[PDB]
RNA sequence: AUGAUGUCAUACUUAUCCUGUCCCUUUU
RNA sequence: AAGUGUAGUAUCUGUUCUUAUCAGUUUAAUAUCUGAU
């Protein structure tokens, strides 16, 4: 297995272990990804949010819990 | 309420003995509640769990009697379908139930 | 491989910022879709200067 | 010391020029990097 | 790479793998070691190793040429003997 | 460990020196009312007699008993010597401590508690 | 010291300035930063000496002879 | 920090001990760097403090007397609720200050 | 002798392994030869060739000099009792300063004055290290910075060969070690994969940094060793350190011990794992076992609580090794095992309980030192267990710690004193039965007057005393300790009143007795009478004493009195600096006992010899009397402060340390306390005179100069102490000039801020570049100090903050970028969103550059104004910087966005705009428009 | 009897190019047998040199005398042989023939 | 000869400008003043 | 007519900083 | 006619590219650098 790609840490740089801190080389669609993540667990989070959410469909408050927590995995699209 | 944020989950275990909270990704922390001689509910350090690149579906405490306590989480990985431009790995990606031991004696988290 | 200055002029709805400078960018599509936003604000004209912004 | 700097050659010519030759401590005093006998030296020996 | 494929050291034995192990270490590190020797055996310890890992620690001790020789060595056999429904190579059964 | 004891005997002399410690706290009030000194860390093929005439240039020597073996040949390194007063045997923790004979050095103690054949350590 | 330093700061400016004063120099500019700025040099002196010092090293004034000669084409 | 730019905070996670700051850093907020204004207190990790490293000065590293408190400039900022803010480095300062 | 080893050193996995092996095939027929009947011994034309390096040639000149010192040797016995132009060549190139003889071997290169020669270019470019070991500050400062920035070019591999051998010099002093230390890790934080072949070379060089006495130097080392050890792989380290373990050189074991740790505890406990696991396993040799036991114990003293996880782990590397045949392993594994335990707060004891039955079965055949290791690992390991067994185990633990009560073994006796402070902390250790039979061996056979001589033998003492008084009771232990009250050795009377110290403030001297109270007052007397070592024993054990006495001091009081007062007519700085502490300590006892005629003559005596010369003895003169001051009223204080304070102005220029201190403290607190008796005129002077003390080379002095200078701008008014603050010439920018700007800000914090601001504003008008950056900085501190009261001054503020943004100086902008942060987080929810956006109008530009201040300076503004002005503002500004298509523009926009992400997580939804969606893409959440 | 510092090896350097290396090596002789003598033959080297006696004390006892002897024109600096701090160059290879050539004349 | 102010200030960089006229302009300074000058201007007032 | 270069001086900022220790190296 | 040290920044003085082209790295693009005529 002749790689020779050990991507592990250099000299303990910034190394942003935040989830979507974001970076310099971020393409458009990893911003996307993040930024729908990001928009999924906010509407996760919001009681009143989820209400004014699910209100729009006859679906319940599961329904829509289980339709954001399936939209979680590639949601945009496979880059 | 960040995606790195506890609180979009919490239990409790049966027995009384730690409590767990768990973010939407990301975060697991696990205190632990102990009696103090004045009956005073005393919390302990938390114990780390984190899992990148795993979403949490829901959390909920195991049974244990008196034994080393266990809490079970729906756990999803992202981190595979993340590198798959062919959107193939995006299916075949099954949740699947984490139970996570916090060994009194080790004093900290495993799966 | 690099797109147009006048292709990426033709292709965008608000091609009055485009600029000379974005047609080597990594996104040019994305940077005409943020260009033209309402409340946007652009970078500064110290981007092609070199006198420090204060010489 | 005494490395004869360029802005201390000039400040040395314009106290020579103004304060004066004979006023030593006059020019050290607006110095504050050489003794008098130093800057008399340079007078004598460049700033002449 | 060969290594490339998921295996699990907890569906084959470790006695078959030990002495060949050990004769293919006496072969490129020339000399007699036991750091190499268990280092080698401690690494295919978990139930689910990594290969690259253990490639490297291979390219660390090995000079990386003989590494490679030893990961196409120990790769193939491992997923053989954790094919077999016995849980051995072929080479186990011939001597 | 084994060799930091003379390490530690030096080290308490100079500070005792550096401290500023008078006569009466010098590194004896312990070791009062018996002159009895262990030396040990010896080498196995050392003689009695060669001791005794080495530790008998800072005085005469009372009772030396070196550590016999059952049958390997009184080859221990630990010895115990009451010497004739025991201005000698602080004489000897000054000087002899810590000095260098036969390779090896050895460290010296004073111990002023008992006869007590095994007491030292290797 | 503090208001030696002072006094000394101050009579050094007090013999630029005289300085300045008798060679007549226009280039010569207090800036409101406390400084001095060279017009002829285009240039910047954060001491007195930096400022008195823009005699030796670019010599503009072979650069405005050129003005000079373009304000009036006659010798 | 604003005079050592060239430490490296601990950023462990948060415990339940209460540090404190030696007594020529007396005051001094520990992330902000200011003299006034203090909100909330500070937390120490759990490796952060297990026996010789109980009772050290969190910015000065040195024995603690007083009990530190973030800087409310700190706290309203969302600064206050990082991880554990320990010194762990200990360069470019008091370095060749023992040979003077 | 044993750091010599390190002399021995030279530089530069088959062939170390066969190189190895050749070294045990020469160092066994030396010994074997030897039975069988040096550095010195015969060189070979390969050892020759060898040894020195290139740039030599051998030539004999004739073919008779070889003849003729070939019987040289035979030469020198009979033969020997016999009948029997101004050139020189320093290394100056423009200064080049001087390079001792040591060093002239080593920079003879750069002594060649030849020029003009590319690879001895590089090398002569790295005579740098010359000027940067010997030579000025800033020449030091710039060698640095050229090797910071010239990493890449100069290359590692010189680096290193000439960064080697100076590390190596036998004269290297401890400021050239420490200037080669931190230039090696300058050089490794460039440098991040070419440090692999040099892994080995570096570190044998820097391994005896860790091995040393300084403490820092030790630290330094370690935190060396951890960052060589992030920087490559911990496979590579692995291998470097793999020859090591088999070492003849035990400190050479010792070395690879410690860099094995400190490979752990940066690269993880589980990475270096299964390589101690199999050092652990291997049937070699003892050494190698011996080596593994000592990296695991030197692991696990270095991590700490790290080893919680992996302890069960470490058991399994550590229950093979209990069964070792020899005694030093042996030995090491039961250390290993008692620092995993000790240093492992209460949990895993099942971890250790396979341990557990053998150690004690040990403890049955325990005989000599084993037993001494056998007895600190059940120490250890009792608190782990539960008090079942732990009964049983303290009890038959006790018996045997009775027995090895009289070892000589200074060794022993320390690990008698440890499992005496682990067992006897134990809930079940009999009170009764402990005074019975530990305390009186523990008074006569561990109290003795040479145990405290040591160091590590002085703290353990006064730990296990203090867990005893602790355990048992306090009576008993005071009473055994008063008698040594007496004591003619100064530290042994230190080590008892330190005991006394500890166990009054534990466990309180209530339980005193009276008798006991008299020995004690008459114990303190004796101690305060004879202090030879100036310490803060005596005045600690004596403070103490007095708050734990209480009323019950009050006869002990004129005795202390008539002590404190002989003293003082006593030797000043010897004899009357302590007096002057002890009267400072007691003041408060003094005043709550009502010694009224006591605090007048106090203050009296105080009067009479502040007048003393000595600092020492003025300083504690000063501080006893702010003590009487706090103690005793100001009104009621005998000596008033009519005299006090007039007196106490001109001592600011006694320019000492201590008696500055006290002089700030005494003046700032009468001045904030009473405010009356010192007239405006007299405030006018004190004010005039603390403006200098500003020039002092403390902080704390400072501190208490501005609250000082505050305290006085409330008592008399603003416009005097502006005025005064006002001329600020601001000679020096640094020795504590911006000073001034915090003490405008203190008074206006005290005082209306409608008088300050204007007045601030006119002196701003100045032309000179201090004064304005001085301007700034004052009026960012204000409103930092201010806060919620900035909700008006806001449009008052704008003008001038918009004016100076204008980057004509650096430190103006730098300025401006704090005074913005600072009223960003002052005007959080006051409504200051208009000024708010006039300052973020100027402050944007400001992203671009390059300075470190004045980058940190506009990223803390970034973060205030997120905080205040909104995210959503924030990102609005930010938007178009994110898919900028350059380098510099997009680092810095993407460092503004992550540094608006770190906070605000939730509200970066709404901000987000509406992207439009590609075709293998569906950016646009519909779901927010889902209109209900 | 003597420091650690002192070894076989010697520096000798402030010498011409053209040094006469007879006279040298008879000087060299005063102390003890010229192990080795090595005339640096390098520009920088030119000028330079290194000796080694076959014994410490001789070579002590010789930079004794000999610290900054005077020449026809100059007096070389003598100075002790610092750290080789170079040897990847070189190896241990071939000493395998020698280690069996130990054990087979003494047959231990 | 400022060559270090030629290729510092972007001259010697060839462009040609078809909205200018099919002009030469030696600078990219220079590019976006011919593409916007009384040139240009008039160029694309006779296109339309 | 802005700039790049870097020995050698100069102003500035970080409320930068003077009792800091071997309390922990005790390997043979 | 007195300041100590730790990191970083700017303004001053001295020097250099009329080299016509091709390819690459790099740059937003130049520039610089690397090989050939």
């Amino acid at each position: 297995m002749t790689d020779r790609y050990t991507i592990h840490s250099q000299l303990e740089h910034l190394q942003s272990k935040y989830i979507g801190t974001g970076h310099a080389d971020t393409t458009k669609w990893e911003w996307l990804v993040n930024q729908h993540r990001d928009s999924y667990c906010s509407y996760m989070g919001h009681f009143d949010l989820l209400n004014y959410f699910a209100i729009a469909e006859n679906e319940s408050k599961a329904r829509v819990r289980f339709n954001l927590m399936e939209k979680m995995l590639q949601p945009c699209g496979p880059p | 309420c960040r995606r790195i944020v506890p609180g979009q989950f919490l239990a409790v275990d049966p027995k009384g003995r730690a409590v767990m909270i768990s973010a939407i990704e990301k975060q697991k922390l696990v205190y632990i509640l102990n009696r103090d001689a004045a009956a005073r509910l005393t919390i302990s350090s938390p114990l780390e769990a984190h899992k990148a690149n795993t979403l949490v579906y829901h959390v909920v405490g195991v049974d244990v009697g008196f034994e080393n306590p266990m809490f079970a989480c729906l756990e999803m990985d992202y981190e595979e379908a993340d590198n798959d431009p062919t959107g193939e790995a995006a299916a075949n990606t099954q949740q699947t139930l984490t139970f996570y031991e916090l060994d009194l004696g080790l004093n900290h988290v495993v799966r | 491989n690099r797109f147009t200055v006048a292709e990426l002029k033709q292709l965008v709805a608000r091609p009055d910022v485009v600029e000379m400078h974005d047609v080597t960018a990594q996104d040019p599509k994305l940077l005409v879709h943020l260009k033209a936003t309402r409340n946007s604000v652009p970078v500064p004209r110290h981007w092609c200067f070199k006198r420090k912004y204060l010489q | 010391g005494g490395v004869w700097r360029n802005t201390e050659d000039e400040i040395l010519k314009a106290a020579v020029m103004k304060y004066g030759k004979n006023q030593w401590s006059r020019i050290a005093s607006l110095l504050h990097r050489k003794s008098a006998k130093q800057c008399k030296a340079r007078w004598y020996e460049w700033l002449d | 790479e060969c290594l490339e494929k998921k295996v699990d050291m907890s569906k084959v034995n470790l006695e078959v793998i030990k002495p060949w192990i050990t004769k293919r270490v006496t072969e490129i590190l020339g000399f007699e070691d036991d750091v190499v020797i268990e280092f080698i055996f401690n690494q295919l310890e978990v139930k689910n190793p990594d290969s690259k890992m253990m490639q490297i620690n291979l390219t660390g001790f090995l000079n990386g040429k003989n590494a490679r020789e030893f990961m196409g060595e120990l790769w193939p056999l491992l997923l053989s003997a954790q094919e077999n429904i016995a849980g051995i190579p072929s080479a186990f059964l011939e001597l | 460990n084994p060799l930091t004891k003379v390490k530690l005997i030096n080290e308490l002399n100079e500070r005792e020196v550096q401290l500023g410690v008078a006569d009466k706290v010098s590194w004896h009030s312990e070791y009062k009312d018996s002159a009895w000194i262990f030396l040990g860390g010896l080498p196995y093929e050392l003689t009695e007699g060669d001791i005794i005439c080495v530790f008998s240039q800072y005085g005469e020597i009372v009772n030396i008993n070196l550590v016999r073996d059952k049958k390997t040949g009184k080859s221990k390194g630990f010895c115990f010597l009451c010497y004739e007063d025991q201005r000698s045997t602080i004489l000897a923790v000054d000087n002899f401590n810590g000095i260098k004979i036969k390779g090896r050095t050895i460290r010296v103690d004073h111990v002023s508690n008992y006869r007590a054949p095994k007491d030292s350590e290797e | 010291s503090s208001e030696s330093n002072r006094d000394r700061r101050e009579r050094l400016r007090q013999l630029a300035l005289e300085t300045i004063d008798i060679n007549k120099d226009p280039y010569f500019m207090k800036n409101h930063l406390g400084s001095y700025e060279c017009k002829l040099c285009l240039t910047l002196h954060n001491n007195e000496g930096s400022y008195l010092a823009h005699t030796q090293g670019k010599k503009h004034q072979t650069n405005l002879a050129r003005r000079a000669a373009k304000e009036a084409k006659e010798a | 920090a604003k005079h050592h730019p060239d430490l490296i905070f601990c950023r462990k996670q948060a415990g339940v001990a209460i540090g404190r700051l030696c007594e020529k850093c007396d005051g001094k907020c520990v992330i902000c760097d200011s003299y006034v204004r203090p909100c909330t207190l500070v937390r120490i990790c759990d490796e952060c403090n297990y026996g010789s490293y109980q009772g050290r000065c969190v910015i000065c590293g040195g024995p603690g007397v007083s009990d530190a408190y973030y800087c409310k400039e700190c706290t309203i900022q969302e600064k206050d609720r990082d991880g554990c803010p320990k010194i762990v480095n200990l360069g470019s300062s008091k370095t060749d200050l023992f040979y003077e | 002798e044993y750091k010599k080893h390190r002399r021995t050193m030279i530089i530069s996995a088959e062939t170390p392994r066969t190189d190895r092996g050749g070294d045990s095939i020469g160092e066994t027929p030396t010994p074997g030869a030897s039975k069988r009947k040096e550095r010195n011994r015969p060189l070979s034309d390969e050892e020759l060739d060898a040894m020195f390096p290139e740039g030599y040639k051998v030539l004999p000149p004739p073919a008779g000099y070889v003849p003729i010192r070939t019987p040289a040797r035979k030469l020198t016995a009979t033969p020997t009792p016999l009948g029997g132009m101004k050139s020189v060549n320093d290394q100056p190139s423009g200064n080049l300063p001087f390079l001792k003889p040591d060093d002239i071997q080593y920079f003879d290169k750069l002594l060649v004055d030849v020029d003009e020669s590319e690879e001895q270019k590089e090398r002569k470019i790295m005579k740098l290290l010359l000027k940067i070991k010997n030579g000025t500050p800033p020449m030091r400062k710039a060698a640095l910075r050229q090797i910071t920035d010239k990493a890449r070019e100069f290359g590692a591999g010189p680096l290193f060969n000439q960064i080697l051998p100076l590390l190596m010099s036998p004269t290297l002093e401890d400021q050239e070690r420490h200037l080669l230390v931190k230039v090696i890790d300058r050089i490794l934080y460039k440098l991040d994969d070419l440090v692999r072949p040099y892994v080995h070379k570096i570190l044998v060089v820097i391994e005896p940094l860790l091995i040393d006495e300084d403490y820092y130097a030790r630290v330094e080392g370690r935190e060396i060793i951890s960052n060589l050890a992030k920087a490559a792989g911990l496979a590579t380290m692995i291998s470097t350190m793999r020859p090591d373990i088999d070492n003849m050189d035990e400190y050479v074991r010792n070395t690879t011990a410690r860099a094995f740790a400190v490979v752990a505890s940066a690269l993880g406990i589980p990475s270096l794992l299964p390589f101690l696991k199999a050092v652990c396993k291997s049937k070699k040799s003892w050494q190698a076992r011996h080596t593994g036991i000592k990296i695991v114990q030197q692991i696990a003293i270095l991590m700490g609580c790290a080893i919680l996880p992996h302890l069960r782990s470490l058991v399994e590397i550590i229950e093979h090794g209990l069964v070792d045949e020899q005694q030093k392993v042996r030995t090491i594994s039961a250390l290993a095992i008692a620092a995993l335990a000790e240093a492992a707060t209460p949990y895993g004891i099942e971890s250790f309980d396979s341990v557990l039955k053998p150690l004690w079965k040990g403890i049955r055949q325990h005989r000599g030192k084993g037993l001494a290791a056998f007895l600190k690992a059940i120490g250890y390991l009792i608190p782990l267990m539960d008090a079942e067994y732990a009964n049983y185990y303290t009890r038959e633990v006790m018996l045997i710690l009775i027995r090895e009560f009289q070892s000589p073994d200074e060794e022993m006796k320390k690990i008698v004193l440890k499992v005496v402070k682990q067992c006897c902390g134990t809930d079940g250790v009999e009170a009764n039965y402990i005074k019975t039979e530990i305390l009186p061996p523990f008074f006569k056979h561990f109290w003795q007057h040479r145990m405290a001589l040591d160091r590590r033998n002085y703290r353990q003492l006064v730990d296990t005393t203090v867990e005893l008084a602790n355990k048992v009771g306090a009576a008993e232990i005071i009473s055994r300790i008063v008698d040594d009250l007496k004591d003619e050795a100064e530290q042994y009377r230190k080590m008892v009143m330190e005991t006394i110290e500890k166990i009054m403030g534990n466990l309180g001297a209530a339980d005193i007795d009276h008798k006991l109270e008299e020995q004690l007052i008459d114990g303190i007397l004796y101690a305060f009478q004879e202090q030879t070592t100036e310490d803060s024993v005596m005045l600690n054990g004596f403070g103490t004493v007095v708050n734990a006495l209480g009323k019950r001091v009050k006869p002990y009081l004129p005795q202390i009195c008539g002590t404190v007062l002989w003293r003082l007519n006593n030797k000043s700085a010897k004899v009357r600096q302590q007096a002057a502490d002890l009267i400072s300590r007691t003041a408060v006892v003094m005043k709550t006992c009502q010694e009224e005629k006591l605090m007048g003559h106090l203050g009296v005596v105080l009067y009479e010899y502040l007048g003393e010369e000595y600092p020492e003895v003025l300083g504690s003169i000063l501080g006893a009397l702010k003590a009487i001051v706090n103690v005793i009223g100001m009104h009621k204080m005998t000596p008033p402060i009519k005299d006090l304070l007039p007196r106490l102005t001109p001592i600011l220029k006694n320019r000492h340390e201590k008696v500055q201190e006290n002089c700030i403290d005494l003046v700032g607190r009468i001045a904030d306390r009473g405010a009356e008796y010192v007239s405006a005129r007299e405030w006018m002077r004190i004010c005039f005179e603390l403006l200098e003390l500003l020039k002092a080379h403390k902080k704390a002095i400072r501190r208490a100069t501005v609250n000082t200078f505050g305290y006085i701008a409330k008592a008399i008014g603003p416009h005097d102490v502006l005025a005064t603050l006002l001329n600020n010439l601001k000679v020096q920018e640094r020795q504590n000039r911006v000073c001034t700007t915090v003490a405008i800000a203190i008074v206006a914090e005290t005082c209306s801020p409608f008088t300050v601001l204007p007045a601030l504003m006119n002196e701003y008008r100045v032309p000179e570049l201090n004064v304005q950056n001085g301007v700034l900085k004052s009026l960012s501190f204000l409103f930092e100090y201010i806060g919620e009261m900035g909700k008006d001054y806001i449009y008052a503020v704008t003008p001038l903050l918009e004016d100076a943004l204008m980057d004509r100086d650096l430190v103006h902008r730098q300025t401006a970028s704090a005074v913005v942060q600072h009223m960003s987080l002052g005007v959080y929810g006051f409504g200051c969103e208009d000024s708010l956006n006039h300052l973020l109008n100027y402050v944007w530009p400001n992203v671009f550059e390059t300075s470190p201040h004045v980058i940190q300076a506009v990223m803390g503004a970034l973060e205030g104004l997120r905080v205040a002005i909104g995210p959503c503002r924030m990102l609005q500004y930010c938007l178009q910087g994110l898919f900028h298509p350059a380098r510099k523009v997009r680092d810095v926009y993407w460092k503004i966005y992550n540094s608006i992400y770190i906070g605000s997580q939730d509200a970066l939804i709404a901000h987000y705009p509406r992207i439009y969606n590609d075709d293998k893409n569906t950016y646009i959440r519909y779901e927010l428009d889902y209109i209900l | 009897r003597l420091p650690p510092e002192v070894n076989r090896i010697l520096y000798i350097r402030n010498l011409p190019y053209k040094i006469t290396a007879e006279e040298m090596y008879d000087i060299f002789g005063k102390y003890g047998p010229i192990r080795q003598i090595r005339v640096g033959n390098t520009p920088e080297t030119r000028g330079t040199a290194y000796v080694v006696y076959e014994d410490i004390f001789d070579a002590k006892n010789a930079c004794d005398h000999l610290s900054g002897f005077n020449v026809c024109n100059r007096y070389l600096v003598v100075l002790y042989y610092n750290a080789n701090r170079a040897f990847q160059k070189m190896d241990t290879k071939k000493k395998e023939e020698q280690l069996k050539l130990l054990k087979e004349k003494y047959g231990i | 000869i400022p060559y270090w102010l030629y290729k510092l200030h972007g001259l010697n960089i060839n462009y040609n400008c078809e909205i200018c006229g099919n002009y030469t302009y030696r600078g990219p300074k220079a590019f976006q003043r011919h593409f916007a000058e009384w040139r240009h201007a008039h160029g694309m007032r006779c296109l339309g």
